[PDB]
RNA sequence: AAGCUCGUAUCAGUUUUAUGAGGUAAAGCGAAAACUUUAAAUAUGUAAGAAGUCCUUGUUUGAACGUGGACAUUUGAAUGAAGAGCUUUUAGUGGGCCAUUUUUGGUAAGCAGAACUGGCGAUGCGGGAUGAACCGAACGUAGAGUUAAGGUGCCGGAAUACACGCUCAUCAGACACCACAAAAGGUGUUAGUUCAUCUAGACAGCCGGACGGUGGCCAUGGAAGUCGGAAUCCGCUAAGGAGUGUGUAACAACUCACCGGCCGAAUGAACUA
RNA sequence: GCAGUCAAGCGUUCAUAGCGACAUUGCUUUUUGAUUCUUCGAUGUCGGCUCUUCCUAUCAUACCGAAGCAGAAUUCGGUAAGCGUUGGAUUGUUCACCCACUAAUAGGGAGUGAGCUGGGUUUAGACCGUCGUGAGACAGGUUAGUUUUACCCUACUGAU
């Protein structure tokens, strides 16, 4: 589905003498609100000892995309635990939007690595601002002065079931 | 199986002396054509052999020289063990080699027609298996 | 293979200066 | 590549490759003998017997002489007017392009320039350069030397080189017992002809090295005069 | 990094020094105290006058 | 990993010309004329200007680029096939039976026959393929001659000829006759 | 080796110059059934009066055996599988050595294969020792021990054996 | 099944609350992990009022028992519910399969023993091509509408839908799978991850160099780096082994190793999927 | 097999806490081709005539590859199941062996207990041995000993 980033704010509660905690923010792409308090509550679990009934949730708040026309060029840090033991992994993708890039990205670990929406953290998407700090190939493939290039073998989709032509890719 | 302190004991231990008093002992024994074995007194009997051989078999030639060494490719052999001495010696030394080959070639010859038969190019026949019987599994 | 790398190495500094300060006065 | 790819032939040998402090030696070396003596010469030198290089590190122990690579020595002493190490000296490091071929020295210099165009030795043909010999080689069986000799003096060639001269040499042979067997006189070159790669190595096979082999050196330069002095010889 | 990281790690290092031989000495000064509890106590004492010595 | 356009680059010379449409190409030039199709491959040509080309593939991986390179190869070697040519000399070692190697016509057919290989009956013929020459080396003995436009016209007749003459059941280290390729080379000689 | 080579107890000298708690190894064996190791014989011409039974396993018989008479019969221990001769290892000194074997005292899995001298895996057996020569002291030369067998001389046909040390 | 004996506010395959215990180790931090307090869930017991309590102050100051009096329903957590016991009588059926959960003992490998709960039997229905145990599913008779599980090229009802990637198989795969052959092999591909190298010009190829002591010692018909035996070093060096191979009867010659030129810009290695 | 050894990796982090691929040592009869004649309990029934078909894990024939492969002959290997693959002697037994022919005498599967049988289902008869007091049973051994379809459906071959 198509995801949203998620600011997610967390206190865990005050008690007596202990009033008013460090208030937790993270960023969280997710398709809804309820998938992120839930995914939020995962992390906290992992970097502390905090749970998830010692606590409530501040505010959370939905993140648009400052330039949402913009092309821009994103380097995604991401590790994961598998198959043995996790390693990172930095990919790139020239892309428009923040929640645009990881949509490609989980297409990207389950085509290959068949990996599971669980599998997956993704540490930190940031963008390259600067041409040729972008390191991949493939995209700074794209980035050549005026750049053409043809599409070969144009099919055109039939609507009914005959046609009386021997239709041709066009060209 | 429990532990105990015996399975780690000594079992079967011999007294010293006796050993010598059963090494003389294998001399006296004198049997009789009127007598048989009943029980046997077991005995570590390979402590109780070794009679005086005579004759120290032969040294293990593999250990100086192996194969690789001795012929091949390799082959770090160039005079012959152990190189006999003289040539009036190897001269004689040869010369009975030479009777006592040809002397086989009489003798054997009376032995044989089992060479005629392979010229004549017929065979005997075979073994009748009433032969055999038995000699059967 | 990471660009804007160097500028986390401070960040993980900055924080420890304070950890070392923080926790006794 | 992921696959298909070209293997590398692993081998088992002693000296590994030097790499880049061994570039940093020199680099320091020479800029350490820059301000140590007087005459500096530049020397353009392409194909030497390593022993004759082994003479000329002895034609004097007084003196340095620096070989290297181009570009290190392009580094040592200095591209830019700006860059270097000492002064006017991005004119003659300018001057150095082939095999160089450093000297310094402390000498004389018409001691120094008479020197080298006085000393000439002999030397293969080494190609794209012609060389003024010309050799048929004869008819019938060939020799060790071939034929710079009487033919009596010399062994035939030995028969296990024979298929280097029928494949990469390109002459035709054959082995009737094992000496090695033409049939016509061959030619494999003519005179003041430039020698083709397949042509020269035949006479390096032949070990008959007539070709005269001289130092040529253009510029020189003086610390004390700051000054920059060419004069080709060859 | 390789600066920072040894560093890192070099303060773990240091501790295996340190917080082990803490342990191995109070590991040892409970053993004779343990052995001292059963024998008498001039004989323990005289025993660690020889440790001592060597 | 997709690239996008590769390319690569053909160099004619001044006396040759060529002429492509789809993927069918003809080369004429001085020696004679070539042609050679190419409809299972799929690339794209342009001329520059009338001794460069370009070939291109887009949007392709490894084996559709590896694919791209060996055919500026082929067409190469159609250009030198018309101005340089082809040339392989090859040689015949007898032992003891002298091994009879003539050029028949057998109804038009043009047989290299070659008699008397290793004391044999059997006669062999090779047909000589299409616009390759062949001609029995004069001056120097024992050596035939083989030369024509096309490179696998002539390798192919070349290693047909020397196929057929091969030594069956025996031990080869002491048997060394056959016809072997001695030489490769040019029709031009010098250039 | 090559990178090896790119950087660079105590015998006597006759000696040289020439080459090489109190529990058992092997307490817990696996039981053996009794239905299983007796492959039941059926006698008569209709073979329909059992009542024989074969020991399926190997086994350690004694020296004066004479196989009994058969109407007497019952029990059955058959030639092929009487091992005589174990072959025998050491814990320590690393030397295995083919002895014989003298008598059965403790086999695990019944009471009865002990006097039936039953060779399963974890039996204890008595071991000639002739041939290593303990001393001990008294200088009395010990030549018999409790060795322990290892293997399954079912699935193999030797019988390996740890001395208990 | 027959009944009157209840149509009371009494109960419940349930939680909460307090009290328990396994502290499993995770706080943590103390006095020099060695605390002794304490922090969770994992399943489990016990208890949660009307005969309920106090007071009166006797019995045998306490306690264990008592006389008597006072304290009503916001009457003593949640949530759901008139079906709890009686007296009578009395049909069938008592040996069996499968799965999960712990737990103990195991070995070629299957397991074995317990405890617990499901399903099956006696039970159709939709799906899994077909099936005792798989997925779904509350069986009167019909109509309409919507779905489950599973599907939607054609048998076959339903998108030859859309979207991104990956894969070519000389018996691919469409699944039993998170198991068995299974640990690896592969100049098949794809994506990574870490190490190195590089305009003081790598990588690949041509070109040239690749040497003096020195034919280093014994060794032997001959062994010059290259049948072997052991040593294995200095000089000179840009770099060159007391030698990678090929080769000779020995030499030669070639090779590589390492330099150097030429070329011009990226590349190697080892892993992981 | 059993007991080690080495160690590329593995290990919660990891060498040193352990596993551990690949290698490798323990004897498994003598170092001098002499023997070595060693047969040690198959409790379960098949063998065999006639005839078909399949498998390839190939003996021959076809093609090749490799080898001190000179030839000649042979070994090892790859493709390959197209077509080949026997005659006998021997039951004091053959869970086989020998001797001969031949290109070669390859190995199997679906077997052929209603196609026929020989041994063995196997009943009463009898003898010997073993055991039992006996009737009898058997560690055995020996001999004699009746099941008898087809015309039906289908398949199959021929026929209208």
């Amino acid at each position: 589905a198509h995801f949203k980033e998620y600011q997610v704010i967390g206190r865990r509660l005050p008690t007596e003498s202990v009033p008013e905690p460090k208030l937790f923010r993270m960023r969280i792409f997710a398709s809804n609100e309820v998938i992120a308090k839930s995914r939020y509550w995962y992390f906290l679990q992992k970097l502390h000892k905090v749970k998830k009934a010692s606590g409530e949730i501040v505010s959370i708040n939905q993140i648009n995309e400052a330039h949402p026309t913009k092309v821009k060029n994103f380097g995604v840090w991401v590790r994961y635990d598998s198959r043995s033991g996790t390693h990172n992994m930095y990919k790139e993708i020239r892309d428009v939007s923040r929640v645009a890039a990881v949509e490609t990205l989980y297409q990207d670990m389950a085509a290959r690595h068949r990996a599971r929406f669980r599998s997956i953290h993704i540490l930190k998407v940031a963008e390259i601002e600067k041409t040729a700090d972008v390191k991949r190939q493939y995209v700074k493939q794209f980035l050549t002065k005026d750049l053409k290039f043809p599409l070969p073998h144009r099919v055109q989709k039939s609507t009914k079931t005959f046609s009386y032509k021997r239709p041709s890719t066009f060209y | 199986v429990q532990p105990d302190r015996r399975w780690f004991g000594n079992t079967r231990v011999i007294s010293q002396d006796a050993l010598q008093h059963f090494r003389s002992a294998l001399g006296e024994t004198q049997k009789d054509t009127y007598q048989v074995l009943l029980r046997r007194n077991k005995l570590p009997m390979s402590l109780l052999e070794e009679k005086d051989a005579d004759e120290s078999p032969k040294a293990r030639i593999l250990d100086t020289e192996s194969y690789a060494d001795a012929f091949g490719p390799k082959a770090q052999r160039k005079r012959p063990r152990l190189a006999a001495s003289n040539l009036e010696d190897l001269v004689k030394a040869t010369n009975e080699d030479i009777t006592k080959y040809e002397e086989k070639q009489v003798l054997d010859a009376t032995l044989g027609g089992n060479q005629e038969d392979k010229e004549n190019g017929w065979t005997s026949a075979a073994k009748e298996a009433i032969f055999s019987k038995g000699q059967s599994k | 293979n990471f660009p804007y790398k160097a500028k986390i190495l401070e960040e993980i500094e900055a924080k420890k200066m304070k950890d070392l300060e923080e926790r006794e006065l | 590549m992921p696959r298909s790819k070209r293997s590398k032939l692993v081998t088992l040998a002693q000296t590994d490759k030097k790499g880049r402090e061994n570039k940093e030696r020199i680099f320091d070396e020479v800029r350490e003998a820059l301000d140590t003596y007087r005459y500096v010469w530049v020397l353009h030198l392409d194909d030497v017997r390593t022993p004759v290089l082994q003479e000329i590190r002895t034609s004097w122990a007084g003196s340095k002489l620096i070989m290297g690579k181009r570009k290190v020595l392009q580094k040592a002493l200095g591209e830019k007017r700006e860059e270097e190490y000492k002064e006017n000296l991005y004119q003659l490091s300018k001057l150095c392009s082939g095999v160089t071929g450093l000297l310094f020295t402390d000498e004389d210099v018409n001691t120094v320039k008479e020197y080298f165009k006085s000393y000439v030795r002999s030397d293969y043909s080494r190609p794209n350069t012609k060389a003024p010999l010309t050799f048929t080689i004869p008819e019938g069986i060939v020799y060790s030397r071939g034929g710079q000799i009487p033919a009596e003096e010399d062994v035939p060639m030995i028969h296990s080189l024979e298929p280097t001269m029928r494949n990469k040499f390109e002459i035709p042979t054959k082995i009737k017992a094992g000496k090695i067997t033409i049939d016509s006189p061959y030619l494999v070159c003519t005179e003041g002809e430039k020698l083709d790669v397949r042509q020269a190595l035949i006479l390096k096979q032949f070990g008959i090295a007539a070709s005269e082999f001289k130092v040529k050196v253009s510029a020189y330069y003086d610390n004390d005069s700051s000054t920059v002095e060419s004069t080709n010889i060859n | 990094l390789k600066a920072l990281k040894d560093e890192k790690e070099e303060a773990r290092q240091a501790k295996i020094t340190m917080l082990k031989e803490r342990r191995e000495k109070k590991e040892e000064n409970e053993r004779y105290e343990r052995l001292a509890a059963k024998m008498h106590a001039k004989k323990v004492e005289r025993m660690r006058r020889r440790e001592k010595r060597n | 990993m997709k690239y996008i356009q590769t390319e690569q680059q053909i160099e004619v010379p001044e006396g040759v010309t060529v002429s492509i449409k789809s993927r069918i190409v003809k080369v004429v030039g001085p020696r004679g004329t070539l042609t050679k199709n190419l409809k299972h491959i799929d690339v794209t040509f342009t001329k520059v200007n009338n001794q460069l080309i370009k070939v291109a593939v887009h949007n392709g991986g490894r084996k559709h680029v590896a694919a791209l390179r060996t055919v500026k190869s082929l067409v190469d070697n159609m250009i030198t096939g018309v101005t340089k040519g082809y040339k392989y000399k090859m040689r015949y070692v007898y032992a003891h039976f002298p091994i009879n190697v003539n050029i028949v016509e057998k109804d038009g057919a043009k047989f290299i026959e070659v008699r008397n290989f290793l004391g044999d009956k059997k006669i062999r013929n090779v047909p000589v393929r299409d616009g390759v020459t062949i001609e029995f080396s004069t001056n120097v003995k024992d050596e035939i001659v083989l030369s024509g436009n096309s490179v696998e016209d002539v390798s192919q007749n070349a290693a047909d000829l020397q196929q057929i003459c091969r030594v069956r059941n025996k031990d080869i280290r002491k048997f060394l006759d056959g016809i072997y390729v001695s030489h490769k080379g040019f029709i031009t000689e010098d250039l | 080796a090559h990178e090896q080579s790119k950087v660079k107890d105590a015998l006597p000298t006759y000696l040289l110059d020439r080459e090489q708690k109190f529990s058992v190894p092997l307490p817990k064996v696996r039981g053996i059934s009794e239905e299983e190791m007796f492959k039941v014989i059926k006698t008569g011409k209709s073979r329909s009066k059992s009542w024989k039974r074969m020991i399926t396993k190997h086994t350690f018989v004694g020296e004066g055996f004479t196989r009994r008479p058969v109407k007497m019969e019952r029990i059955i221990r058959p030639s092929a599988l009487r091992q005589k001769k174990a072959n025998v290892t050491h814990p320590e000194l690393g030397v295995t050595v083919f002895l014989p074997i003298l008598a059965v005292k403790k086999n695990p899995q019944s009471p009865m294969y002990t006097q039936l001298g039953v060779l399963t895996k974890g039996t204890i057996i008595e071991v000639n020792v002739s041939e290593l020569g303990m001393v001990t002291a008294g200088g009395k030369v010990v030549w018999g021990k409790y060795a322990q067998v290892t293997n399954e001389p079912d699935r193999d046909g030797c019988v390996n054996a740890v001395l208990l040390v």
